[PDB]
């Protein structure tokens, strides 16, 4: 059985430790699949229109 | 003390500064060209 | 080179209150001291929710069209 | 013939309202149609009178395009948005700005207000959507995960509570409690520019220049697909009765059946006399509360009000 | 002239702090991250490739050359089940492009797994894809053997895909494979289906060639 | 987040004009396109502001219709901020308000 | 017969565009000044 | 579906399916599958939020 | 004797030169019967698998299949390298290009405007007349 | 004509000019440090230097911001890839990059205009 006593803070005491570092952003998450539509076709006069 | 008549080495290095900067830039042509302006170079193109 | 345009924007999510408050910053600025600290709400006079939910509003929609289109028309 | 549709009476123009020099670019109605707002890029807020058309005030102080505003009916108040990066409230007893929600990196596409909690949700470019509390004006949550701009949110009570689409052609349906997707709906091969939630029957609605579709709520099931209507849609709007507005970039407007998904008109409005012919075009459309109007924001800088025709039924496919 | 290690490893450094930098500078067009991977698996160092590939579908996933790319590099260093897992990803992720399910067909019969393939074009088939795609998968039936199974994806692709030249095609398939009773039974079998009042002529030309 | 003060105006606007073009041309597109040609279409478009600024006719020989029309309206719409602010501008100006010199310079050259 | 250019009149009217059955408002400057309020105070 | 599922959990909703494609029934008319939950759990659900 | 004629017409679609790069591929393909008839009667009732039957992780293929696979994919790679071939550089033009990049824009816009401006070139090279 | 022919060849500004004298001067300072290093590790002494940097020699040490590749349906652990061929005898800076774009395009170009001018 251990007894836990939340540590008194110092009022007169300011910030400990650097904030401002910074590295780039994390891998999201898993890929979502399209459902997409069976590619209508494209034709070449189109294209070159 | 700028101008006078034009021959044909200066109208061959305005042709070719038309092809380089264009037809809204005339006083980067004209100090392409000493003893003419830039008046003188629109308007010999002109 | 350095003149260029953008392309693509600077994402949301890696500053100052995004995600774990920026790891609990102790800056603030003086527009982030507390006001207008009390939201004001709607009486029963003004239009409250009570007043709003019973009301038919295409007759009195009707009626508000009539009297205009009459002052459009006693006007001239 | 599977199904079989209900008839709805057609709709005409009767007032082209005009005065704002921008394009309007959003349009919400109060709560007791006596007024309703509208924004426009040219900076301002306009309060005009629903009755008589006539204009009740003009509010100035956004430095860009505003995108989105909105009325809340539970507080008196008038939340704006805009290009500016700004999100404002109005208090409307004052007729001035009390308080700025600061923290969007790019534009502000449009918002919407809970309709029970008191919690403002905002679109933006930075591929983010924010919750912000009303009483603090500080952020709730950043709903990221878009990877493109975000472009139309709404709110419910019930489940999933903020639904966003956005400019990298998906949809995600949201928890406002955790803060993290979940459903992602891919079926849109363009842009989705148009979510709508039906009043009743716990559907939605979604639009891109591709096809626009009808969705269950839980978790996104695929019911319909409403198509037909193929151009860069911006707004959609849903009435009590069944009736869906599909305004598009080109002007052209559909009116469409909610349940079996039949196109029962559609109206190509004239631009205004000054106005050229590519600039017809429609940013928003809303219906009143007493939904027998259709307000229409367009691109000639005018307001273009619709209602039904009194005349039986001449139509019936 | 470079020497021992040291020499190649600062090169090395160079390298991959230009291409770290090109990234680090864009983030967006695909081109730095294939050129780095490509500069990394040419090196034979192909982990680090799989990570950039990795990475880069982190950036983009809905990039189909990325995946072309990361499975030809992974079938080219001769790792099979490593491809094979990405073309498994690449199919699921993105089941309306046809390239991937192509090249993996491919892949799978140049392994001599016959079985393999056949469940990959079941799977293609579940989604219902377009003519060319039933047309390559009867082609690999052709191609081994296995008339029959190959007759019962010409079942499958006229009640999938109901239009009168694919009838027309099947109808040549049986003429071509000499199952003229068969074939007869195609043709009383589509001028009962098609009806009275839709037809166009070609499908009673054909039937009427085929009698002739 | 900086706040588009007083002298971001500008440069937001013209970073935003250009944003909205992106995603019109982006949801224009057919489907079969190679999804290249945003920056060619976005110098089309500053070269139409150009030619609208300079009163010289503005007409591309081969361009599709939707990208010369959607080109026309973003021109009028920066075309009527343009106005706007001048007409802002100079009754500020008129009246003796607090301007800049910058402004005047401005106003000037838009008038 | 000869039309000047102070009038010069381009763009036809709005009920020539539209027809008589749509009423068209044209609104420059507003009534109820900015003191003149939105929703009124219980007072 | 399990290789659409890296990352996520078990009970995440992804669609992976050509099923989930089709479009459903008409579902004809005031049905009580197409409803909002209940007011009361609307109520219960906007307390705990 | 037999005789087929397959050219190519414009590209319009990422998919369309897929479908013909495969059809290719796979009439260049020939089939082994042995190791076909081996794999059949050594799998026996699975060999005609359904979507779902249980072969997703059992395959093995031994050295030669996989070299097979790799030469193709090598001949693949420097087909796909040899698609955009050099126009011959001839220096007798009138060259209008000071850099190496001008050249290919120059060329573009020959491309492009080169059917509108026909005319005014025909005035240059008769002395900016007409 | 002389000043023309050198304001028509020119398209670069300040910047990009000392950016090109900047990376000539630094190849030039990174081969007379690698001829130095080469003689004291030739000779054999062991001179250790300096490194006053937070990130960069992450990209030798080991795999940058790795993902690893998503795994299923297929075992993929017994398998492995073989490393590269040093051969540090013939092995040089041209080798490991390839063949430049104008070096071969230049080299074509030549053979072009030779078999042209020849006929
Ligand atoms: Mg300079």
């Amino acid at each position: 059985v251990i007894r836990m006593v939340e540590m008194q803070k110092d009022p007169m005491e300011p910030p400990r430790f650097k904030i401002n570092k910074k590295i780039p952003r994390g891998p999201p998450s898993p890929p979502a699949p399209v459902m997409h539509s069976p590619s209508r076709k494209m034709t070449v006069k189109e294209q070159q229109e | 003390i700028k101008g006078g008549v034009w021959r044909n080495t200066e109208d061959e290095i305005l042709k070719a500064a038309v092809m380089k900067y264009g037809k809204n830039q005339w006083s980067r042509i004209a100090s392409l060209l000493h003893r003419k302006s830039a008046k003188q170079c629109k308007a010999r193109w002109y | 080179t350095a003149a260029r345009p953008t392309f693509e924007p600077a994402r949301g999510g890696r500053g100052k209150g995004e995600g774990d408050l920026s790891q609990l910053s102790k800056q603030y600025s003086s527009r982030d001291l507390p006001s207008h600290t009390k939201i004001k709400y709607r009486q029963t006079t003004q239009d409250a929710p009570e007043e709003v939910r019973n009301r038919d509003f295409r007759r009195e929609l009707e009626e508000r069209e009539r009297a205009a289109a009459r002052e459009k028309n006693r006007d001239r | 013939t599977m199904p079989k549709p209900q008839w709805h009476p057609p709709w005409k123009l009767y007032r082209v309202i005009s005065g704002h020099l921008g394009w309007v670019r959003c349009i919400a109605v109060e709560p007791g149609n006596q007024w309703f707002v509208t924004g426009s890029a040219d900076r301002t807020i306009k309060i005009w009178d629903l009755a008589s058309g006539k204009l009740k005030l003009s509010l100035t102080g956004h430095i860009s395009t505003v995108r989105g505003v909105i009325v809340s009916t539970r507080s008196p108040y008038l939340f704006s948005c805009g290009e500016d990066k700004q999100v404002k409230c109005w208090d409307l007893e004052y007729n001035k700005v009390i308080r700025h929600y600061h923290g969007h990196l790019s534009a502000v596409y449009g918002l919407d207000l809970h309709p029970t909690i008191d919690v403002l949700v905002t679109c933006s470019r930075d591929s983010t959507a924010r919750i912000w509390d009303v009483r603090t004006k500080a952020s709730v949550h950043t709903l990221s995960g878009h990877t493109n701009a975000v472009a139309t949110v709404r709110c419910q009570a019930a489940e999933p509570q903020i639904i966003t689409g956005s400019h990298d052609t998906t949809i995600r349906l949201w928890d406002l409690v955790a803060g993290k997707t979940r459903v992602t709906l891919t079926n849109h091969k363009k842009s989705v520019r148009a979510v709508v939630l039906h009043p009743r029957h716990y559907t939605f609605a979604s639009g891109s220049p591709d096809n626009i579709k009808q969705w269950k709520f839980p978790d996104g099931s695929f019911i319909q697909n409403l198509s037909g209507h193929n151009a860069i849609i911006n707004t959609l709007t849903v009435n009590s009765d069944g009736v869906l507005v599909s305004g598009a970039d080109n002007g052209t407007m559909h009116l469409w059946d909610w349940r079996t998904g039949y196109n029962f008109q559609r109206v190509h409005a004239a631009v205004q006399p000054g106005s050229l012919d590519s600039e017809s075009g429609i940013f928003a459309c809303a219906f009143d509360q007493s939904e027998s109007r259709l307000l229409t924001a367009e691109a000639d800088k005018t307001i273009k009000v619709y209602r039904e025709d009194d005349t039986a039924t001449e139509e019936t496919h | 002239k470079i020497t021992d290690e040291e020499e190649l490893n600062d090169y090395k450094l160079r390298k991959r702090k230009t291409f770290e930098d090109n990234i680090r500078k864009n983030r967006t067009v695909i081109s730095n991250w294939i050129k780095y991977a490509q500069w990394e698996e040419s090196l034979k160092e192909i982990q680090r490739a799989r990570s950039i590939y990795e990475r880069a579908l982190d950036v983009d996933y809905r990039n189909i050359t990325l995946w072309l790319k990361y499975a030809e590099m992974e079938m080219k260093n001769r790792q099979v089940n490593h491809a094979r897992n990405i073309w498994d990803r690449a199919i699921t992720t993105l089941p309306r492009v046809n390239q991937f399910w192509y090249k993996y067909t491919y892949m799978e019969e140049m392994l001599g797994n016959v079985a393999g393939a056949r469940q990959v074009f079941e799977r293609w088939m579940e989604w219902q894809p377009e003519e060319q795609a039933w047309h390559s998968y009867i082609n690999f039936e052709l191609r081994y053997k296995e008339v029959d199974r190959a007759r019962t994806i010409y079942e499958r692709f006229v009640l999938v895909h109901p239009d009168v030249k694919n009838w027309i095609k099947y109808a040549r398939f049986e003429e071509k494979h000499a199952y003229f009773a068969h074939a007869r039974k195609v043709y009383e079998r589509a001028v009962e289906f098609f009806g009275d009042e839709h037809m166009d002529e070609h499908l009673y030309v054909a039937f009427a060639k085929f009698e002739e | 987040a900086k706040t588009v003060t007083k002298q971001r105006v500008e440069s937001h606007f013209d970073l935003e004009l250009r944003a909205a073009v992106m995603h019109d041309i982006l949801d224009m597109m057919p489907e079969g396109i190679k999804q290249n040609k945003a920056r060619t279409i976005l110098q089309h478009l500053s070269e139409a502001w150009r030619c609208w600024k300079a009163n010289i006719p503005w007409k591309v020989p081969g361009l599709p219709t939707p990208i010369e029309n959607m080109i026309l309206r973003y021109v009028k719409a920066k075309a009527d901020w343009w106005t706007n602010t001048a007409h802002y501008n100079r009754e500020r100006i008129r009246r003796g308000a607090t301007v800049d010199k910058t402004v005047c310079k401005k106003n000037l050259g838009r008038l | 017969e000869v039309v000047l250019h102070e009038d010069k009149k381009y763009y036809p009217t709005a009920e020539e565009v539209y027809g008589p059955e749509v009423e068209t408002i044209v609104q420059e400057e507003d009534t109820q000044p900015l003191t003149e309020p939105i929703i009124k105070p219980v007072k | 579906d399990a290789i659409a599922r890296q990352g996520q959990s078990k009970d995440k909703v992804i669609y992976s399916k050509y099923t989930d494609l089709v479009p459903k029934e008409v579902m004809n008319a005031d049905d009580p599958d197409l409803q909002r939950p209940d007011e009361e759990a609307i109520k219960e659900i906007t307390e705990k939020t | 004797k037999k005789k087929r004629k397959n050219p190519d017409l414009g590209f319009s679609d990422y998919a369309a030169a897929q479908l013909r790069q495969y059809h290719r591929l796979t009439k260049q393909i020939k089939p082994d019967m042995e190791t076909y008839e081996r794999l059949r009667e050594k799998h026996g009732e699975e060999f005609f698998p359904t979507s779902n039957s249980l072969l997703h992780g059992t395959h093995v293929p031994s050295t030669e299949e996989i070299d097979r696979m790799v030469i193709d994919l090598e001949k693949q790679i420097e087909k796909r390298d040899k698609y955009s071939r050099r126009r011959p550089y001839n220096d007798d033009a009138d060259i209008d290009y000071i850099n190496e990049r001008n050249a290919k824009f120059n060329k573009k816009a020959e491309r492009f405007y080169g059917k509108y401006t026909a005319e005014i070139k025909q005035n240059l090279e008769r002395g900016t007349a007409v | 004509l002389s000043e023309a022919r050198a304001r028509l060849a020119n398209t670069q500004g300040k910047k990009a000019k000392r950016k090109a004298r900047e990376k000539q001067l630094e190849e030039a300072r990174r081969l007379a440090a690698l001829q130095k290093r080469r003689e004291l590790r030739a000779a054999g002494i062991e001179i250790q230097k300096k490194r006053k940097r937070k990130r960069g020699v992450d990209y030798n040490a080991e795999i940058p911001f790795e993902k690893k590749p998503a795994l299923g349906f297929y075992d993929t652990s017994e398998e492995n890839y073989q490393a590269l061929d040093a051969d540090f005898r013939k092995l040089r800076q041209q080798d490991l990059d390839g063949e430049l774009r104008s070096e071969k395009e230049g080299r074509d170009r030549k053979k072009d205009k030779q078999h042209l001018k020849r006929k």
